[PDB]
DNA sequence: GGAGTAATCCCCTTGGCGGTTAAAACGCGGGGGACAGCGCGTACGTGCGTTTAAGCGGTGCTAGAGCTGTCTACGACCAATTGAGCGGCCTCGGCACCGGGATTCTCCAGGG
DNA sequence: CCCTGGAGAATCCCGGTGCCGAGGCCGCTCAATTGGTCGTAGACAGCTCTAGCACCGCTTAAACGCACGTACGCGCTGTCCCCCGCGTTTTAACCGCCAAGGGGATTACTCC
């Protein structure tokens, strides 16, 4: 493969045009340019790892929106990350009030 | 006449309603709000298929948000439903405008 | 209809979808994600588009056990009464001029008789 | 060919207000919500179609929403 | 056409062998992937025009100020 | 100006600072603006609260009136 | 801050009626605003190739989020 | 012998209905939510007798700062070849909300 | 009156058992190699230098009590309001069903 330089496993070539033509920096001078493509590997793990850890769950198979709405709202780095995103196809964190409760 | 006390059987309301992927929002007419703000003022959309439910999850997502903080500002006060004036509190302070 | 696809997706809290033309047409994604015991279709004689993206919604479906309930199979244009037999069970060959067409039709309606007899 | 809104619900509001969190009600629950999205949609679509008047130009694909509303402050996900 | 999903499977692989996910889960994975790759490349873009040095620290200064 | 003298503030911000990054230091200007911005802060959070107390039928603002105001001014 | 810096915070402090609340309160985000500021003043001064702080690599601090 | 006129395909709309469920609302009971005035006191109110510090201004250079020769250290063209995962498909493991079975959630009128 | 015998309701442990389901597998193909070319960002040596910090030497600006002293925080208490509970009913989007022309493309037929 083109990208097993580092334990990247997404594919390099288009990633390679596009992060050489970024349109952003003049020369990615030595240079990281596959940096884009390893943080990408880490999301992707640690989506698969989440994902299978929730589907195996709930004594099911599959990811329901709501177990990734569950695990978006989770994460506190995502959270300060960009905290103004919501999740479709599914609810709001359940809430009651004791003084809304009788 | 099973008639219990309101409250309760409303906190069986919000525990059924806030347990799964339910779409709360009995709201096609949402949809037709959404089509007459779109067509109040230009015309001719050709948009994708399923944008109108991530429009209407995103008028979900203000909305509700608006109501916690609404339920909040409404027990910072001595009353614990949505008021009014606890919704102007919550959306003032957002930098309405 | 979203507000009963919530206990929707796997009991019997419909024991048949009675999907009519209406959504199998536009919902192709939508409709290959729960198991479907039956498939037929009534009076295929104004189906006979085989080109139409209903075709490809009820292809892909791998139903154990397909059907067809036709009001009436026409009486010319080959392909349109072998169109019954495709959408029953996409498994003859998609030549048919063998049958006839190119090489005295008396013999070909018998044919079709014959072709049919079983079906 | 232009339909309009007939005072969004006595039960789906109710739900809004049972996910926001509330159980009984006051008579300020149900209809304001909707004056607050009503007003929030209108400033949006007031700088949507600002953008899209001072050049004259259409739009583009499904991506405008999520980057539209985030500038609006509340965005989704979901695809 | 172009699926990163054959390589996600293989990092999978590389955590679980035999474990199934969610197409939804996939659209939503292409979304906050591309949109974390366009706000990272928008981050490094002219903090190398800060002061007059025009590579890996651009990129490098991203994700300490995005995390 | 600075309400609250520029020595205090400037001795709150070296104290707070000098744990980050040893030798730290600051040319002659990046001594005021930190109050400033922080009064600005503290300002808007006071209107915020104001109007909340005008909501709770008290002029007296409490600890709640104040967490109101900072919560959904935004952050 | 002190006792006579929030005394006039709160001559100002709606009536004055807020005095000792406000005097319990404003000064507990004080701080923490103070570290983040200066602790984003550090993430931005990181890359300077320089050896002190200056107003040059500090330009576009928040640029990201305004 | 490729284009000019025009006969062909055709499919897509301009629009109006079957079939249709949810969408908003009624509607009655009451009891919890609606919103505040007082009790009084505690919760702040406040203005002059009593000081450290703050924001400095009197030399000499004094940690970081901008500074011009002439370059050391590198990152992007083209040309014949080729391997990564894509171009298309759907395989065997494990699905997917109300039932077998009903104790939970909530109130109420007599035991007490 | 407390405590409770008895009344109402409702979906959690694992399937319905036939198919969702993710990207392995057929290998090929299109921008990566290495064959040479090529001049630009980063920078080492270089020189005092901006405004004032170490002394001295500051003048009051906040910063601190007192002596009472004078009103409002939260819930009692009050009507009061009041709108859901959840069944029931009527406004209410979407998606095929219809039979046609426009017209972009596209070639039958042809022609200068
Ligand atoms: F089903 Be029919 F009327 F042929």
């Amino acid at each position: 493969s083109r990208s097993a330089k580092a334990g990247l496993t997404f594919p390099v070539g288009r990633v390679h045009r596009l992060l050489r033509r970024g349109n952003y920096a003049q020369r990615i001078g030595s240079g990281a340019p596959v940096y884009l493509t390893a943080v990408l590997e880490y999301l992707a793990a640690e989506i698969l790892e989440l994902a299978g850890n929730a589907a195996r769950d709930n004594k099911k198979t599959r990811i329901i929106p709501r177990h990734l709405q569950l695990a978006i709202r989770n994460d506190d780095e995502l959270n300060k990350l960009l905290g103004n995103v919501t999740i479709a196809q599914g609810g709001v964190l359940p809430n009651i009030h004791q003084n809304l409760l009788p | 006449p099973h008639r219990y006390k309101p409250g309760t059987v409303a906190l069986r309301e919000i525990r059924r309603f806030q347990k799964s992927t339910e779409l709360l929002i009995r709201k096609l007419p949402f949809q037709r709000l959404v089509r007459e703000i779109a067509q109040d003022f230009k015309t001719d959309l050709r948009f994708q298929s399923s944008a109108i439910g991530a429009l209407q999850e995103s008028v979900e997502a203000y909305l509700v948000s608006l109501f916690e903080d609404t339920n909040l500002a409404a027990i910072h006060a001595k009353r614990v439903t949505i008021q009014k004036k606890e919704i102007k509190l919550a959306r003032r302070l957002r930098g309405e405008r | 209809r979203k507000e009963k696809r919530k206990g929707w997706n796997k009991p019997d809290a419909f024991h048949v979808c009675i999907v009519s033309y209406q959504l199998v047409v536009q919902d192709q994604h939508s409709f290959k994600r729960k198991r479907w015991q039956y498939m037929v279709l009534d009076e295929a004689h104004n189906i006979k588009n085989f080109r139409s993206t209903r075709w490809q919604a009820l292809l892909n479906f791998n139903t154990q056990r397909r059907l067809l309930l036709t009001g009436t199979p026409l009486q010319n244009n080959l392909a349109e009464l072998w169109s019954l037999l495709y959408f029953l069970m996409p498994q003859t060959v998609i030549d048919g001029k063998k049958v006839s067409g190119f090489a005295e039709t008396k013999k070909t309606v018998a044919k079709l008789h014959q072709v049919l007899r079983p079906y | 060919l232009r339909d309009n809104i007939q005072g969004i619900t006595k039960p789906a509001i109710r739900r809004l207000a049972r996910r926001g969190g509330v159980k009984r009600i006051s008579g300020l629950i149900y209809e304001e919500v909707r004056a607050v999205l009503k007003s929030f949609l209108e400033s949006v679509i007031r700088d949507s179609v600002t953008y899209t008047e001072h050049a004259k130009r259409k739009t583009v694909t499904s991506l405008d929403v999520v980057y539209a509303l985030k500038r609006q402050g509340r965005t989704l996900y979901g695809f | 056409k172009e699926t990163y999903s054959s390589y996600i499977y293989k990092v999978l692989k590389q955590t679980h062998p035999d474990t199934g996910i969610s197409q939804k889960s996939m659209s939503i994975l292409n979304s906050f992937v591309n949109d974390i790759f366009e706000r990272i490349a928008t981050e490094a873009s002219k903090l190398a025009a800060y002061n007059k040095k025009s590579s890996a620290r651009e990129i490098q200064t991203a994700v300490r100020l995005i995390l």
